[PDB]
């Protein structure tokens, strides 16, 4: 909400109708119109409404009502030619003779409350008084709504009064246009945008007050980045004066409520021409002031009563007591004004913007004033707003404003604001938006803007106005043509691109493998980077697991959940038990995400000089310094693999489909892949297989430690694959089979091992006694029993021989076959079964 | 007799639209960037022209990586790959990249903290609004059909100069139909040419960054986001295998 | 523009198939001899309207396919007769279906482009030909190994693999 | 152990190279044209020159 | 086709599917891919 922009619709137009009378439109073009220049418009707020007799009234007589918990009031108020109506309220803020909004019976408030004449308390009540809640007027605030003395006469029409067909703008103004953080800056650009002529609401001519000699003493540091400073007293206002109707509601309607007109005045210039204002007690300043830095561990009570810890980048306004204001964010209470000031020493400062962003983002303070600084503030009006402000404080409270002004414009003296000239081709917006613009069309709208145009041949030289600190280069320029002119009116001429080269290998891989698993049954997961709490201790993993040495944010949405995913498969085993507690308990989920994985070289970077472009050695150590972000592929498993049908039961989640899901990554990233027995939590240290490309590891796959899922609440039998999709390298194979059309030799060989030995090994050892003759080998039967022995298994292969060039004989492939056998014995110690 | 004993799967519809998305730009002669998801501050913001100390950078909804003094962020938008690409390729450069990119936004009906986003970058001689206007319009064709309704309007990104924002008709919006952002875009600004060692009197360029998942509203007329980011398969199954 | 849905649509259905242990075929449009004698069709079954080849390189195999089936079952027996007797296969072609509107149309000037009946007229005298999608199974569909002894090819197969190309 | 079931089938490499060649042209913005197998000699020949 | 050949030019090519195939992967002779024995396609793997 920083680049919040409240403001009535009544203010705008008055500002605009100086230099256009009569300019008036609707609410909803006035909407479009700021679109179109770029100001969004986030709402748009009317006021009210009101029907029937809704009047202001005179509080005539006030009888307290005794006896209750709760002070309420019997008022007989006056509601215009002396004529009394009793009003029974709850309100205690008003006295005889204020000014309040009363709604009579048949009045109908905002939204559809109609009044009637009640009795409440044993009295009379002929309608109630409003409060600006109730009116759709103000925000929701304490006691009935009370105008200044003055404001109008007992009769008058309510809505009329208060405005209640102002229209409210709510604006969300982009950072770099700080300068339409106020009524004079939408206006401009309305100006602009209207075609209109513009009359500058903080102008000289729109005159000076005298300077006699300084106001007060000042000493500024120039390190402190501040501009200017200007200070202008005004000695001998009213206490009780109080602000006028007209103020206070434009105050309102902006978001600030009103206190005194020393304050007031200071808010209200700062909307209407965006130089905030600070009003100090003269009386209460003790000595020099002094802007300067703030020390080690310096404390400064601010005006709400806190205590401030500042930093030694912190800009402070100190005298030789007390801290009075921390720059350009908030004033303390020291020289703060209140009910006993009549001196008042109004401040008007530019401080530097990076100063105030620093201090208000670690101080939690984003004032109206720090908004404003932050984003530039105009300092070619500080006299100027100074000056205005002076005498509208004078003009409410009386008083006399001192021809004395302090004014410190840096070391040497700045008199000239405007930014540094630019040089820009005449055509160049014609270029950038694709539009032969009418001959005049930059020139005029630069000057719209506020910049010094002139010409030389084919190229401008404009100078930006001192509110514009944004336009730097001739694209600057070309965004205010453009905007001004019309986006709307760009052409669309698609480019007619090079011959691309398509979709790279491995980003081809990553559709085939999300293919492959869909086909086979797994529904995709987009998994979520934040680890589960505690995870890794549910997992029972080791203190020194690397899964362990996780990346963390500072700031979570969940506190409990900073750390980020070392593996994919908490988030996937967390979206697993979200299908399961829905009903859904067979499920396959898979996903396809980076993991991230600092090291030792893991560190920050300071800023490299964006004025050129990185060295090698730059761009080495921005790649070296960010964890390692390897792209995974994971899947977890539970239920039933294949559903109950008319077919039979089906069938329940194993081990053996985790290492399919493995062979079925392998077989879309065309990879060779070997699967060997390992342990490695949090899988079954008995069901669990190491993956390997090579001899280089991948990942695992298999059934989960039931422990892992006893204390996780998952699915019994729960099974999970995790792949490391960056350590298989891609694969272009170019095939070239040769396919023997001569008869195939069927004969199956049964073999006995040890009951621990892999049965791919003894497919190994026979396929690498067979020889080339061997076309396929599967294995079709593991038996074990006390035909066998004990400690023993019987594996029994089917075997298809097949010669290149001629029929093979069964003696021929016998003899291939007794060679596979004997392999087997020497490297499995394979005994054939009789 | 149901005959089904491998029930069907389904790949994301989020991933699903990318790769529509991305088809339709590989069949205009574009190709696809990558980045990483966890960014350095100088790709995400100092290469991208952000200020250091100003509402442009605080504002933003970003992820900061331990410790403080770490420079280390979850990336908040695909234009890091913007530098990336411009250092790594020559010129002429016409890609786009579709990734995820992370907020501090609580869940709503059209955000959440982690979604994805489909980034444009055109850097050549000669390049113009005109032709930005032109790729997006294909963008819009290609997603929501010849009959969607799209305006531009401007905007303001540090990156870009001059600045837009393209809002979609959203028909389906909850609480009524309503103009709805889709994406930013704008002309590439001349400091990040500059911070990428390309010439900005030589070349010029143009960049977009539209949500997928916001498309993906638009598309299908999707009012609330929730189901698209909560991992119920009953969300997925309906859109099919995907294959 | 890429690929159009239809193009798009051969590449998705060639994909689940092959996942779901299809292997494909690329069929021959040349008919066996005798093939609808040997299924016993009816002499008016449309399927018998054929299409004819003067001058075939095999002189008993004239006629064009009005559908795939012929070509995979002589693809299936072709690998069967080789020692695999496990087979599924598929293929995605055109047909070729002459009907009476099926003729011959003289030489239209060359020296002009063809009038948009000429067009018409052209199209609509050549035999129709709409692509199809056909498979075949045979022997086991689920081969044999630790998990069972897997199970044969039934009716119901057939049935998944029209579910296979729905979705 | 073995754990494949549902043993892998295979596209045919002719149609997969027409799928690579494909892909090829629409990166440089080509588009993919169809046509009959049986044909008039009026588009097979004739109209050729 | 009603096409002026003052106003616009062409060029056509036409290569065997084939022969690309034949000369990408080295194959000598093409009876294998024309056969339609499985073992043919399979080390080639799915194409998905
Ligand atoms: N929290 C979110 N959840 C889902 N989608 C989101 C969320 N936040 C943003 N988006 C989508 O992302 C789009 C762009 O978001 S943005 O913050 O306004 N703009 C950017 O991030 C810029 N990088 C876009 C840009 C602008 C100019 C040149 C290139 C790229 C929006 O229109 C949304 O559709
Ligand atoms: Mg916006
Ligand atoms: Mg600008
Ligand atoms: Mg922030």
């Amino acid at each position: 909400q920083s680049n919040a922009m409240r403001l009535p619709y009544s203010w705008l137009r008055e500002v605009v109708a100086v230099g256009a009378s009569g300019w008036d439109v609707t609410p909803g073009e006035l909407e479009q119109t700021l679109l179109r220049i770029g100001h969004e418009v986030e709402e748009v707020i009317p006021l009210g409404p009101v029907d029937g007799p809704v009047t202001v009234g005179r509080v005539a007589d006030i009888e307290e009502l005794t006896g209750y918990k709760k002070p309420i009031r019997a008022c007989a108020v006056d509601i215009g030619d002396r004529q009394y109506r009793e009003i029974i309220c709850g309100a205690t803020n008003f006295a005889v003779g204020d000014l309040v909004v009363v709604a009579l019976p048949g009045a109908t408030l905002p939204g559809g409350f109609t009044i009637s004449a009640r009795k409440a308390y044993g009295r009379n009540s002929d309608g109630m008084i409003c409060s600006a809640a109730e009116l759709n007027l103000g925000a929701d605030h304490s006691g009935i709504l009370v105008l200044p003395p003055g404001a109008a006469e007992p009769g008058a029409d309510g809505a009329g009064v208060l405005g209640l067909d102002d229209v409210v703008f709510h604006l969300a103004i982009t950072p770099d246009r700080g300068y339409c953080m106020s009524v004079r800056g939408l206006a401009r650009e309305l100006a602009c945008a209207y075609d209109l002529d513009f009359v500058d609401p903080a102008s000289n001519s729109r005159p000076p007050l005298p300077i006699e000699g300084p106001a007060w003493p000042l000493t500024v540091q120039p390190e402190t980045g501040v501009r200017r400073f200007a200070l202008r007293p005004v000695i001998g206002i009213d206490p009780a004066a109080v602000s006028p109707w007209w103020l206070q509601r434009r105050l309102l309607l902006c978001g600030i409520r009103a206190t005194c007109p020393a304050v007031d005045v200071t808010n209200y210039v700062m909307l209407e021409l965006g130089h905030p204002m600070h009003a100090h007690d003269r009386n209460r300043i003790s000595g020099t002031l002094g802007v300067r830095f703030a020390r080690s561990g310096e404390t400064a009570v601010t005006l709400d009563g806190i205590e401030r810890k500042l930093d030694t980048a912190d800009v402070l306004i100190v005298d030789d007591a007390a801290t009075a204001a921390i720059g350009g964010v908030m004033g303390a209470a020291s020289t703060e004004v209140r009910a006993d000031s009549t001196d008042v020493l109004l401040e008007a400062a530019i401080w530097d913007p990076a100063a105030v962003s620093r201090t208000q983002r670690r101080l939690h303070l984003p004032s109206e004033a720090a908004r404003r600084y932050e984003r530039t503030v105009d300092p070619a009006i500080s006299v100027a707003a100074l000056d205005r402000c002076a005498r509208l404080l004078a003009d409410i409270a009386g008083g006399e404003v001192s021809p004395t002004l302090t004014d410190w414009r840096g070391d040497p003296p700045c008199d000239d604001w405007s930014p540094p000239p630019i040089r820009m081709g005449v055509d160049v917006p014609d270029r950038i938006a694709g539009v032969a613009y009418p001959q005049g069309t930059t020139a005029r709208r630069l000057a719209q803007i506020g910049a010094v145009v002139t010409h030389d041949g084919d190229t401008l030289t404009v100078t930006p106005p001192s509110w514009r600190p944004d336009l730097r280069q001739p694209a600057d320029l070309v965004e205010e043509v453009l905007r001004l002119e019309g986006l709307e009116v760009i052409p669309s001429v698609l480019p007619p691109a090079p011959a691309g080269r398509g979709l790279t290998a491995g980003q081809q891989r990553r559709r085939t493998i999300g293919r492959s698993l869909a086909l086979s049954g797994y529904v995709e997961i987009l998994p979520t980077p934040f680890l589960p709490a505690g995870v890794f201790d549910l997992w029972g993993l080791e203190a020194d697991d690397s899964r362990r040495m996780t990346t963390r944010v500072l700031n979570p949405l969940e506190a409990d959940r900073p750390q980020l995913a070392t593996t994919l498969l908490p988030a996937l085993l967390e979206a697993l038990v979200r299908n399961v507690s829905r009903g859904l308990v067979d499920v396959a989920l898979f996903a396809i995400a980076q993991v991230v994985q600092p090291t030792e070289q893991t560190r920050g970077v300071g800023l490299i000089p964006v004025d050129r472009r990185p060295t090698d050695d730059e761009i080495a150590m921005l790649d070296a310094s960010l964890p390692r972000q390897p792209q995974h592929v994971a899947a977890v498993l539970a239920g039933l693999r294949e559903p109950r049908g008319p077919w039979g039961p089906g069938r329940p989640v194993e081990a053996a489909d985790a290492f399919e899901a493995v062979r079925i990554i392998a077989r879309a990233s065309r990879v060779d892949v070997t699967l060997r027995p390992a342990q490695y939590l949090p899988w079954h240290p008995g069901r669990c297989a190491q993956v390997f490309v090579g001899e280089s590891s991948v990942g695992h796959a298999g059934q989960l430690h039931p422990a892992v899922i006893e204390r996780s609440g998952l699915p019994k039998g729960t099974c999970a694959v995790e792949l490391n999709l960056d350590a298989i390298p891609c694969s272009a194979p170019l095939p070239a089979p040769r396919v023997s059309p001569y008869p195939a030799v069927f004969q199956d060989v049964s073999l006995v091992v040890a009951a621990d030995i892999p049965a791919q090994a003894v497919a190994d050892a026979v396929r690498a006694g067979a020889g080339d003759l061997l076309e396929d080998i599967a294995l079709f039967d593991v038996f074990t029993g006390p035909q066998i022995g004990e400690h023993r298994k019987s594996l029994t292969f089917a075997l298809r021989f097949r010669a290149p060039d001629r029929t093979l004989t069964e003696d021929d492939a016998s003899a291939a076959r007794d060679a596979a056998v004997q392999s087997a014995a020497e490297r499995v110690g394979a005994v054939l079964r009789g | 007799l149901p005959s089904t004993r491998v029930p069907a799967g389904a790949r994301h519809p989020i991933i699903m639209l990318a790769e529509h998305v991305a088809d339709t730009f590989i069949a205009m002669g574009w190709e696809l960037a990558e980045g990483p998801e966890v960014e350095t501050e100088q790709f995400n913001f100092d290469a991208l022209n952000f200020p250091a100390d100003h509402p442009a950078r605080g504002e933003q909804d970003t992820f900061y990586i331990a410790p403080e003094d770490s420079r280390q962020l979850l990336r908040t938008h695909t234009s890091p790959v913007q530098i990336r690409t411009l250092l790594a390729r020559e010129l002429p450069v016409y890609i786009i990249s579709i990734g995820r990119t992370f907020r501090t936004d609580e869940l709503d009906a059209t955000h959440t903290p982690i979604f994805h986003q489909v980034e444009g970058l055109a850097v050549d001689r000669g390049l113009s609004m005109a032709h930005l206007r032109g790729t997006l319009d294909a963008f819009a064709r290609a997603e929501f059909g010849p009959s969607a309704r799209t305006r531009i309007r401007p905007h303001f990104f540090p990156f870009t100069e001059p600045s837009a924002e393209v809002d979609v008709w959203f028909a389906n919006k909850i609480g009524g139909a309503a103009w709805v952002e889709w994406g930013g875009c704008g002309m590439v600004h001349p400091n990040v040419l500059r911070a990428t060692g390309i010439d900005p009197d030589l070349y010029s360029g143009f960049a977009f960054g539209m949500g997928l998942e916001r498309t993906l509203q638009f598309r299908n007329g999707i009012p609330d986001m929730r189901d698209m980011v909560e991992g119920d398969v009953r969300f997925s199954l309906p859109f099919g295998v995907g294959a």
